[PDB]
RNA sequence: GAUUAACCCAAGUCAAUAGAAGCCGGCGUAAAGAGUGUUUUAGAUCACCCCCUCCCCAAUAAAGCUAAAACUCACCUGAGUUGUAAAAAACUCCAGUUGACACAAAAUAGACUACGAAAGUGGCUUUAACAUAUCUGAACACACAAUAGCUAAGACCCAAACUGGGAUUAGAUACCCCACUAUGCUUAGCCCUAAACCUCAACAGUUAAAUCAACAAAACUGCUCGCCAGAACACUACGAGCCACAGCUUAAAACUCAAAGGACCUGGCGGUGCUUCAUCCCUCUAGAGGAGCCUGUUCUGUAAUCGAUAAACCCCGAUCAACCUCACCACCUCUUGCUCAGCCUAUAUACCGCCAUCUUCAGCAAACCCUGAUGAAGGCUACAAAGUAAGCGCAAGUACCCACGUAAAGACGUUAGGUCAAGGUGUAGCCCAUGAGGUGGCAAGAAAUGGGCUACAUUUUCUACCCCAGAAAACUACGAUAGCCCUUAUGAAACUUAAGGGUCGAAGGUGGAUUUAGCAGUAAACUGAGAGUAGAGUGCUUAGUUGAACAGGGCCCUGAAGCGCGUACACACCGCCCGUCACCCUCCUCAAGUAUACUUUAUAUAGAGGAGACAAGUCGUAACAUGGUAAGUGUACUGGAAAGUGCACUUGGACG
């Protein structure tokens, strides 16, 4: 579990850096992209969402994830594919929004049940009209009498 | 560890500041009788001394001091 | 005499003119009413109260002021109709008043069953039998199950020990039934050691009998105070001319909060003696009301004097609150 | 307690009291290394052999200096600024930019681990300066000693107890906001405390044995000083000392208890962390919850059973009550009775027998083996590291139509689960009756509730037909298996049961929260048969026909599993513990009035406080879980108190 977590840890650290180096792809580079989370189970890697630079930047990355993960095997050479999650905030927001935008809409008390009680209380008008406990280690046994006695 | 020691001792010492606040003007008065009588016994172990030394009076010049005085 | 609790307080919010609609729900006695009375003639005021002694001691008052004083016998939930019916339907009440708690007659009288002190049968009810049918605190005891005394106990009553008292309360009633107001409280007492009859104090730090408690429970449980408080409330503010001065008296913590919680629009349902703490925890979890419709004549609550309290301890722990409709 | 018996001693026995015997043991967490250094009288051999610490850091004191930021001021511009969970209050010569501008505090370096005796010390420069060529050596001598605090005089950006205001609260206080004071700073004195903690005394030596209670931090040896001798009373009382006056240091005893305590293990629990799940939620279909009726339960009533009765009772024992059944009730009768009697009398909390429940589980219990020093306990890694040969269960096999599915199976264990009314049986009770027999009888609804049936229709109703039809379709519709009446079947007995016909056409108009069931030939709908009865169910069992829709998304709730963490609980958090509370007991301290005393004090009792126990719970929920706001030490202020807050310190808390 550490372990796993240190994993993670170096994983993003790793990611981290072929991103900031222009030798990796001058794409890539120019991109600044910056990542939110790495964790690992497959790799999910979670990058800062800034629509249509959004989009560029998902398209470069998708486009170079294989040329990562050669790069990321020549260090940890035996590294799970990677796979980019694009952090829109809260994605369902973002979606929902473009759907909305797409989409057509057309021409424009007391905390009791005292009634309960009081029916029970009606029909109740009609039907009308400690001790010591032994300690565990205190009790005895008789098998050393009986072994004893025969 | 558990601190039970240490909360019986903070227990105690509450115990005790509220009982020193409550009754400090008695504990002054106490305390200053206490003192008057220190004093006093202190000048009659000096007058014992000097009397038992065969001096029928204290030595000229000589005025025991308030050594357990605030001022 | 249990002279009404700053009433001088409740003439001065309400400040009595001549030719203004006062509406006393909780007329009772009548203290409250006879100082408005004397601060103004012309008033036109309505005397409302469950009694039917308290309906009684308002026709009295009617005798004595043939239509400035109105009375009218029912319960808050019907206030609404019978004012409906009354001629003030369109509300535009100049003033409401609103007591809480057991009228001095009420209290004195053993027969309703309103005081541990006096024996009597276990009644509780302010309806005075104008409706028969209605329970009483004797039925609602011996029918209501371990667990539904229990809650009405701990919600109601504010107790600590409902498990308790509850369980002893139904150990007692299954061999007698409990007819007795201070058979009750001698059940009550049984629930716990003898020494524990008086160690409870009340807010006057003044030993109090431990059924106490127990016994204001039962007498809301009987009169549904806080429902009918909050449809009293609710039909006041429908009834109140913009601009009028509404005075409330609670004297414990339940009708308080009601009162309060109404005045500045709080969900009912939110926990109860908040924090900041628990506030800024509130809205962490919720970050990922209404608009206001009073405004407050005073602020913070008005508590009787020290003097006040020698006279009348009954009325210690009231709390008077004094807002104006907006 | 009595009695029998036995045991020990024995002219004694043994109840009380007293005595007999004494610290070569220890000090991180159990009592105990005291905040620090030095030395004296001395002690030790670690002083000779015998060796190395100037170097480079944040020791200390003084003087001077200032980069970033703030405050203030000025110009310009803006009308708002600040503030919160949201606001209010506050400010509005307020804010932003630029410029000038400190007796305050010392980013980055610092991921360094240095200096100093300890406390402490992290901006720059300069001066002065960091004892000892053997160690040990003090509550008190000598000299220091964080923070808080006191006295006096200054400074005052900011922070800030206290106070005021605003919110929040049922409300006060606190948590939040704002303003502001003591205070943090300087000078000179004082106070002398800490979780002053590396919780490890100083010096010297060793890494070989037995490494070693445990944990912490590998185990020890030599030497010296200090300290401890059950818990609590008690960081207290008295005495003494002190610049201290609600103070600090030293520090008891009486009454009381049989424990208090340290470490760890297992479990429970955590308003416990993480991870992954299921029908837990949404999604699909048809229902229940509204109506009538059937039936069951409950309640009432009656002379009138019993049992089940949260899931796991409620068309349940019953696969079935008009008499019988029947165990109920009333009345009458019998006494070796159908029985080498009898009892459906009590006890399912004595049991067998047969089952429910988790179980829509996969584990259980023996017999060994191993680890922990042979402590409680523990025993898994598949490229495998101490577990295992057998038994039970799952599984497998088998039944039905397959290998799938459904049945069946489903251990141990859980609920003293159900049944003494299937039968048997322990114990207890009845014997002219709690046994046996006969006649007659309940069985009603003012109701509530569970399940089911039929419906409220147009995908319907009626007829034909068994799927190419014709009519009906809202007051002559749909809708009763209900009521009333009359036949018939069964029976000795039928307004009781059932079937049929006639009559009546009622309530109802797809029904709220909520709730049941289903994953495929399933749900839904329709039809037949059987068990049982003389007859009797809308019940049960079972065969068959028609025959779907969603099968995805989640852990907020519920529950489960795994890896963890904490644990003062073990009656296992509805836990425990702390503080609080007029009144009797025991003990200590203690002023009065009067005898002695030299006029105060001493000196012989007696108001009042304190400690413990008592009926004990009430009250607060502070502590133990991240214990609900991490806990605690010191100190200060506020509060009647429960406490709250300021400053520094500690981890005996956690963490990207
Ligand atoms: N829901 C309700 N409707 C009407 N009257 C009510 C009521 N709840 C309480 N009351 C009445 O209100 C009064 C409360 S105390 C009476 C106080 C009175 N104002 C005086 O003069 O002191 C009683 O009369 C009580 O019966
Ligand atoms: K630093
Ligand atoms: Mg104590
Ligand atoms: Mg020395
Ligand atoms: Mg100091
Ligand atoms: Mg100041
Ligand atoms: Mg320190
Ligand atoms: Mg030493």
């Amino acid at each position: 579990h550490a372990r796993l977590r240190a994993l993670n840890g170096l994983l993003y650290k790793a990611l981290t850096d072929l991103l900031c180096t222009p030798e990796v792809s001058q794409e890539l580079y120019d991109l600044n992209v910056e990542l939110s989370k790495v964790s690992l189970t497959a790799c999910r890697a979670y990058w800062k969402t800034t629509a249509e630079q959004n989009a560029h930047m998902e398209a470069v990355l998708q486009r170079s994830a294989a040329h990562m993960r050669h790069l990321l095997m020549s260090q940890l050479r035996n590294v799970p594919p990677i796979v980019f999650v694009q952090d829109k905030g809260n994605a369902a927001l973002a979606e929902l929004d473009q759907l909305l935008a797409v989409a057509d809409f057309g021409p424009r008390l007391c905390g009791i049940d005292h009634e309960a009680l009081n029916k029970q209380i009606m029909e109740y008008k009609r039907r009308k009209d400690g001790r010591k406990r032994a300690k565990p280690r205190l009790e005895q046994d008789s098998s050393l009498k009986s072994y004893l006695s025969g | 560890k558990n601190v039970l020691k240490i909360r019986r001792r903070k227990m105690n010492h509450h115990k005790y500041r509220k009982l020193v606040k409550k009754t400090r003007f008695l504990r002054r008065k106490v305390q200053e009788g206490r003192l008057r009588r220190k004093q006093i016994k202190f000048e009659k172990d000096l007058r014992r001394i000097w009397l038992k030394a065969g001096l029928k009076e204290a030595p000229e010049g000589w005025q025991t001091p308030k050594i357990y005085l605030r001022g | 005499l249990h002279i009404p609790v700053m009433v001088d307080e409740v003439v001065h919010c309400l400040s009595p003119q001549k030719g203004q609609i006062f509406l006393d729900m909780t007329f009772g006695s009548g203290g409250h009413t006879k100082a408005i009375l004397q601060k103004e003639s012309d008033i036109v005021l309505y005397a409302l109260d469950r009694d039917p002694t308290a309906y009684a001691l308002a026709e009295h008052l009617s005798e004595l002021y043939p239509k400035q004083i109105r009375a009218m016998l029912g319960q808050f939930s019907q206030a609404e109709a019978l004012l409906m019916k009354a001629g003030v339907q369109p509300g535009t009440f100049d003033g409401v008043l609103m007591d809480l708690g057991c009228s001095s007659m009420q209290l004195d009288t053993p027969e309703r069953g309103f005081s541990l002190r006096k024996d009597g049968p276990l009644d509780m009810r302010m309806d005075g039998g104008r409706y028969p049918d209605m329970p009483t605190a004797a039925d609602v005891v011996n029918a209501l199950d371990q667990q539904a005394l229990a809650s009405i106990l701990r919600t109601y009553g504010e107790e600590k020990h409902a498990k308790k008292i509850a369980s002893a309360i139904v150990q007692a009633r299954s061999i007698y039934p409990i007819t007795r107001t201070q058979q009750l409280a001698s059940i009550v007492a049984g629930a716990f050691p003898p020494s524990a009859i008086y160690t409870r104090k009340d807010l006057l730090q003044r030993s109090t009998h431990i059924a106490t408690k127990t016994f204001q429970a039962l007498r809301i449980f009987v009169n549904n105070e806080l429902n009918e408080l909050y449809t009293g409330l609710k039909t006041a503010q429908k009834f109140l001319r913009p601009g009028g001065r509404l005075v409330a008296l609670s004297f414990h913590s339940l009708e308080d909060r009601i009162v309060k919680r109404f005045l500045l629009g709080i969900s009912m349902t939110e926990r109860f003696n908040l924090s900041v703490r628990q506030q800024v925890m509130k809205t962490s979890q919720l970050g990922s009301r209404a608009p206001l419709m009073w405004e407050l004549i005073h602020k913070k609550v008005l508590s009787p004097q020290d003097q006040d309290v020698q006279d009348n301890p009954r009325g210690r722990s009231a709390k008077l609150r004094a807002a104006i409709k907006l």
